[PDB]
């Protein structure tokens, strides 16, 4: 006999208040009861549960299942009930690595752990929430009562308690062999390297060995699968990554359902697959919950569909990262808000790629939406490489220069270079920011009686020029805009508006290129028209000639 | 120090469980020397999945330093633990800090360090060492002492720090001395020849009574601190747009100040002229003008700071690298106003100026009231909350919102 170290133990409590679960066990058949006891006497021996007395107050109900070919009885503990009333844990298995930031390894050996999961202890002071009874045949006897001595599979704290116990266990010979690198997902270990095959398992088995001065059995994972690795949906080649088989189903009568696994099923494939668009294919979700009902594809969505069939014609595969290599990144704009990315060190050869949706708003430009495209790739380099990755943007450097210095909000994108990949980020128009000599001075002014929804619009200029224009269905804010819109329609190439409107102000000063509102939209293609536009503001009902004037006009 | 005292949080509050952002190589590397040394001398130890919480660390460099300092973001933990009232409530915030000709702030979180902490908080001051690409588990720690940062660090060596600076404190009576988190905030009159030494005598008192970055001093000048009053150009001709420009302005400053006319500058404007036009004042014009002027350089009636109310501070970018901000409690009755320029540094990175703005402002609003203002930041929160960590060098960290529509304000203090 050899002495083997004790798993540290991981000290367990309920939530705050809270008591152990108190469930009656169910009915159930002889034939069910007589296959738990043989299950039970196995693990008993084996020292995963313990016979208890009967003065312990808890109770988890027990079940007996079968499968298909396995003509075998199989045990359930049901700890819905305890999980509900355990306390939380540090789930370690958040986020799982991408594939872009893994470096080549040339041998990767996969071991079963599942053997050593049963060695972990639980907490002794825990183990009496966990019983759980055998009923007995024909109720004549007392039930079996037994406790678990392992980590329960089901039970709340297993996953976190075993991956801890293994990174604790595993964090010596991880430290004092660099040239390794040690995975740990599920039941398996991966092991990689760069040595050659047979200095490879030398390290395997001084693996073995360190593993068993804690008495864990670890074999070769049985029936070695051969690459790609099916690992969180993707398959890893030795030399390469994609993702597994994307297949979009042909079909004439999409549900809520189809198209919600299709955004799955494309948004997954954006990681590879480049030009991947989703924002006609999502907006038909906005407002639907039924799963099951049943909506007619627009036109720009099959359009949209059939461009994302066509990408997926031929499967497209990414290279993993070099650290010696630099990283670079490059964005292009697809329209109505999409934008595309690609990450690679050499051209051609993508680590991976990706896509982003302009956020909702009723105003927008391109320059935000391609900042926000930054910050995004930015953030996701930041965890997969550790490292902000160099930009080749789609704007031209004095069009960046002209709207930071320019924009009222402090923005920045890291190190970067213009590319020249149409079409282009750029600024459709730019204000004045002092009066302009010559040009025609229009005072403009709105306003609407909010009870019939009746409204006026129009200016007075300092050359005589007068225009009001009767409108119906109108709100005060829109015949503040309607009013702007006349001066730039009735206007030269150059021409001074002066307004009392501060949501017209608003809405102008954050420079939109384009708006959900049509009335904006046009408002934005009369600026890009012009030569000249500078914008004043003054304070209304303040005697101010001209816009008191026109105030008049306006207020019927 | 033995014995710990006890602490708790606040009624029906459990830990902070705040995400780690994700952080760069350096910074990974630099945390995890910076932590091995730290568990070796016992002020942090690992911690076991039973502990769900976690509060966010990176890595900053202190001003004019070379070498990496954590920075734990005990913001969720510090509005958790409770209030604290050591051995008495508050030490008054010292009004004369503010005035004196020169103000040293010195780093003396490394005194935390030799209290241990309650060893039933010690869980809740849980984080997180990431690693690239979810690549290993992130290294977890918790605090067996003081950590810096934390509300309750102060306040519990409180009761040390005094000892420690009341034999300088009775030997210069004119001197002095505020504590705010991990700084020292060391105020004298006497002239900057041996300020650097007084303050060295500061400095050698803490290595003989008991550190990485106490070799510095931040030096400030509150008392040519600058405050900007509203002004009113002073021009021979007034164009149209030049009086359009002067009424809006005055038409916001009369929410401030009362017996703000624009009467006679408003009939100036009548009729529908040309911007660029060129209008002779009258006579009542210019005495309207005059009267408003005098108006305005009278501070505001009726303002005070209320301790019980948060500070609020805003903030504007004006271009060429020049940034306003005013300090307020309620709207339109600002404590403190200014404005900066010339941020060493960034030329051409606004986020890097708004980042060194936000901590001179904060820094101000330490030394006048003794607590940190809420921010309004003029930038979209996916850029500020990209690139901040990037530029920050202070121990603190204030709290922040995100301003989405274009003020109108910004040209009447432009
Ligand atoms: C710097 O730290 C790390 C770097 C890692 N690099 C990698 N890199 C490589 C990249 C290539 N790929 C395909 C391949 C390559 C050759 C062969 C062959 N024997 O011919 C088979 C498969 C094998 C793995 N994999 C790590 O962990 C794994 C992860 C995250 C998932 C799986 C799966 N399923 C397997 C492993 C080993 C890393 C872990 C690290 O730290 C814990
Ligand atoms: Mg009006």
């Amino acid at each position: 006999m050899v002495p083997i170290s004790p798993i540290e133990t991981v000290p367990v409590k309920l939530k705050p208040g809270m008591d152990g679960p108190k469930v009656k066990q169910w009915p159930l058949t002889e034939e069910k009861i007589k296959a738990l006891v043989e299950i039970c006497t196995e693990m008993e021996k084996e020292g995963k549960i313990s016979k208890i007395g009967p003065e312990n107050p808890y109770n988890t109900p027990v079940f007996a299942i079968k499968k298909k070919d396995s003509t075998k009885w199989r045990k359930l503990v049901d700890f819905r009930e305890l999980n509900k009333r355990t306390q939380d844990f540090w789930e370690v298995q958040l986020g799982i690595p991408h594939p872009a930031g893994l470096k080549k390894k040339k041998s990767v050996t996969v071991l079963d752990v599942g053997d050593a999961y049963f060695s972990v202890p639980l907490d002794e002071d825990f183990r009496k929430y966990t019983a759980f009874t055998i009923p007995s045949i024909n109720n004549e006897t007392p039930g079996i009562r037994y406790q678990y001595n392992v980590l329960p599979q089901g039970w709340k704290g297993s996953p976190a308690i075993f991956q801890s116990s293994m990174t604790k266990i595993l964090e010596p010979f991880a430290a004092q062999n660099p040239d390794i690198v040690i995975y740990q997902y599920m039941d398996d270990l991966y092991v990689g390297s760069d040595l050659e095959i047979g200095q490879h398992r030398t390290k395997i088995e001084e693996l073995r060995q360190h593993l068993l001065r804690w008495g864990l059995t670890t074999p070769d994972k049985k029936h070695q699968k051969e690459p790609p690795f099916l690992w969180m949906g993707y398959e890893l080649h030795p030399d390469k990554w994609t993702v597994q088989p994307i297949v979009l189903p042909e079909k004439d009568s999409w549900t809520v359902n189809d198209i919600q696994k299709l955004v799955g099923k494309l948004n997954w494939a954006s990681q590879i697959y480049p030009g991947i668009k989703v924002r006609q294919l999502s907006k038909l979700l906005r407002g639907t919950k039924a799963l099951t009902e049943v909506i007619p594809l627009t036109e720009e969505a099959e359009l949209e569909l059939a461009e994302n069939r066509e990408i997926l014609k031929e499967p497209v595969h990414g290279v993993y990262y070099d650290p010696s290599k630099d990283l670079i990144a490059e964005i292009q704009k697809q329209g109505q808000g999409q934008w595309t990315y690609q990450i690679y060190q050499e051209p051609f050869k993508n680590l991976k790629t990706g896509k982003y949706a302009r956020m909702r708003g009723a105003h927008t430009n391109d320059v935000k939406q391609l900042t926000e495209a930054v910050q995004k790739i930015t953030t996701e380099s930041i965890v997969i490489w550790g490292k902000t990755p160099k930009f080749k943007l789609p704007i031209q450097k004095e069009t960046w220069e002209t709207w930071w210095t320019e924009y009222w909000q402090a923005t920045w994108i890291p190190e970067w270079e213009f590319v020249n990949t149409p079409p282009l980020v750029k600024l459709w128009y730019q204000l004045e920011k002092e009066p302009i000599v010559g040009a025609e001075t229009f005072y403009v002014d709105g306003a609407a009686n909010r009870e019939t929804k009746l409204g006026k619009a129009g200016y007075v200029t300092n050359k005589g020029r007068q225009k009001v224009v009767p409108l119906t269905n109108t709100t005060n804010q829109k015949t503040e805009l309607q009013a702007i819109y006349l001066a730039l329609q009735d206007s030269g190439l150059e021409v001074n508006i002066v307004t009392d409107s501060q949501y017209a102000l608003g809405i102008i000063q954050a420079q939109p290129d384009k708006s959900e509102s049509e009335l904006v939209n046009q408002i934005i293609e009369q600026l890009i028209k012009k030569e000249k536009v500078y914008l004043a503001w003054v304070p209304a009902h303040k005697g101010i000639g001209g816009n008191e004037q026109v105030d008049k006009l306006v207020s019927a | 120090p033995i014995e710990t005292v006890p602490v708790k949080l606040k009624p029906g509050m459990d830990g902070p469980k705040v995400k780690q952002w994700p952080l760069t190589e350096e910074k990974i590397k630099a945390l995890v020397e910076i932590c091995t040394e730290m568990e070796k001398e016992g002020k942090i130890s690992k911690i076991g999945p039973e502990n769900p919480y976690n509060t966010p660390v990176f890595a900053i460099k202190k001003k004019d330093s070379t070498k990496w300092r954590k920075l734990v973001d005990f913001r969720e933990l510090n509005k958790r633990t409770q209030d604290f009232w050591e051995v008495q409530l508050g030490i008054p915030h010292p009004a004369g800090l503010k005035k004196k000709k020169s103000v040293t702030v010195l780093d003396v979180g490394d005194a935390y360090f030799s209290v241990p902490l309650d060893e039933d908080f010690r869980k809740y001051t849980a984080f997180t060492i990431p690693s690239i690409n979810n690549e290993t588990p992130g290294i977890r720690y918790q605090y067996n002492v003081l950590p810096q940062g934390w509300k309750g660090s102060p306040a519990i060596f409180q009761s040390s720090m005094t000892k420690i600076l009341e034999p300088f404190k009775k030997q210069n009576p004119d001197i002095v001395i505020y504590q705010y988190m991990d700084d020292l905030y060391v105020g004298s009159d006497l002239e900057i020849g041996q300020h650097r030494t007084k303050i060295e005598e500061l400095r050698q008192h803490l290595l003989r009574w008991g550190p990485p970055f106490l070799w510095m001093g931040y030096e400030l000048h509150p008392d040519k601190w600058t405050v900007q009053p509203i002004v009113l150009p002073e021009k021979d001709s007034w164009t149209v747009n030049d009086i359009q420009k002067l009424v809006g302005k005055l038409n916001w400053a009369s929410q401030i100040y009362p017996g703000i006319k624009v009467r006679q500058l408003s009939k100036l404007l009548r009729g529908t002229k040309a911007l660029t036009e060129v209008i002779p004042l009258t006579e009542e014009a210019e005495l309207e003008l005059a009267e408003n002027r005098e108006i305005l350089k009278e501070p505001v009636h009726g303002v005070y700071y209320d301790p019980s109310k948060d500070l609020i501070a805003e903030i504007q970018k004006q271009g060429q690298g020049q940034w306003t901000y005013q300090i307020y409690q309620e709207p339109f009755k600002n404590l403190k106003t200014g404005k900066y320029a010339r941020m060493r540094g960034a030329h051409t990175n606004d986020v890097k100026q708004l980042t060194e703005a936000v901590q001179k402002i904060t820094t101000e609003s330490i030394v006048i009231w003794g607590k940190t203002p809420k921010f309004k930041l003029p930038i979209q929160k996916e850029t500020w909350e990209t690139w901040w960590t990037e530029y920050w060098q202070a121990t603190w960290i204030p709290e922040w919102e995100f301003v989405n529509t274009p003020p109108l304000v910004k040209l009447w203090y432009q």
